[PDB]
């Protein structure tokens, strides 16, 4: 669960973050 | 892995665009990158300028026939209404006709200051007793603020680690601070008395959590989950450690917002 919450946040992260 | 968990809570973003209703109806717009754990109000002085000057002639934002609150934090606001949405996000921006019916009137800062400090004091009530914040002399009160204010993470968070430490002899936290926002904003939150740990010693999932206070959101043939359930943005499982969701996905007025989502 731990690494499901932090990776899940990373991707989070990329899609709202890198494309803009 | 703690501690980046909470970096990347912190930074968490929307991407924005808000453009006029005046132009819309008559559309260039304002492109920000609001912090998902903040406020409008806090970060809309800067809207208030861009399109002050156009302003010849009291300001609220709207999202597709829907005022936004100004004490909603941004990410809640967005997860809640608009995460299926395709980004940018589309705010539209009204200086004419306030809502007051459907809309508290555009708050100060001081009195979403007032707001902040008051989440954070119900949170800590539920927690310690009151009895970690309530040590703090004012001015801890007021790191806490402009380090929310001025986007510090390190400032803010050299005060909130005490606000997230309990004693050694307990496994956790007194009650858990969260609310749950279910169909609409409209719709009110759920908040209600929930303990970290049941009696037997064992930690609590959010599994536990919605199948106490929502079980609609359960699929009560599977006990898996039936509908959408966000937390700045991300969808952990249900079976996750209440009090390590308390304590690391808290927005920083210490409480577990929590968007469900059909």
């Amino acid at each position: 669960w731990k690494r499901h919450i932090s990776e899940q946040l990373r991707l989070r992260d990329r899609l709202q973050r890198q494309a803009f | 892995d703690d501690k980046d968990v909470l970096r990347d809570v912190w930074f968490g973003r929307i991407p924005t665009c808000f453009t006029l209703y005046q132009d819309e109806i008559t559309a260039e717009p304002y492109y920000l990158l609001l912090p998902r754990v903040s406020y409008l109000t806090l970060v809309t002085d800067k809207v208030k300028k861009h399109f002050q000057k156009v302003m010849r002639q009291e300001i609220w934002f709207e999202y597709e026939g829907t005022p936004l609150k100004w004490h909603y934090p941004i990410g809640l606001l967005f997860d809640l209404l608009a995460s299926s949405s395709a980004l940018p996000w589309n705010i539209t921006v009204h200086f004419k006709s306030f809502p007051e019916k459907d809309l508290l009137h555009c708050p100060s800062k001081d009195a979403i200051e007032a707001h902040f400090m008051s989440c954070m004091k119900e949170a800590d009530a539920l927690k310690h007793k009151s009895q970690v914040i309530n040590e703090m002399q004012k001015k801890d009160h007021k790191q806490l603020w402009m380090g929310l204010q001025n986007d510090r993470f390190d400032q803010f968070w050299a005060i909130n680690r005490k606000l997230m430490e309990y004693p050694a002899e307990e496994n956790g936290f007194r009650y858990i601070p969260f609310r749950i926002y279910q169909t609409t904003t409209e719709r009110p939150f759920i908040q209600k008395l929930f303990r970290p740990v049941a009696a037997d010693g064992q930690l609590h999932t959010l599994g536990d959590l919605l199948k106490e206070v929502c079980p609609s959101a359960i699929d009560p043939e599977d006990g898996e989950k039936k509908n959408q359930v966000m937390i700045h943005g991300i969808e952990p499982m249900l079976e996750t450690p209440l009090q390590w969701l308390s304590e690391h996905l808290s927005y920083p007025d210490n409480f577990l917002h929590i968007s469900i989502i059909p």
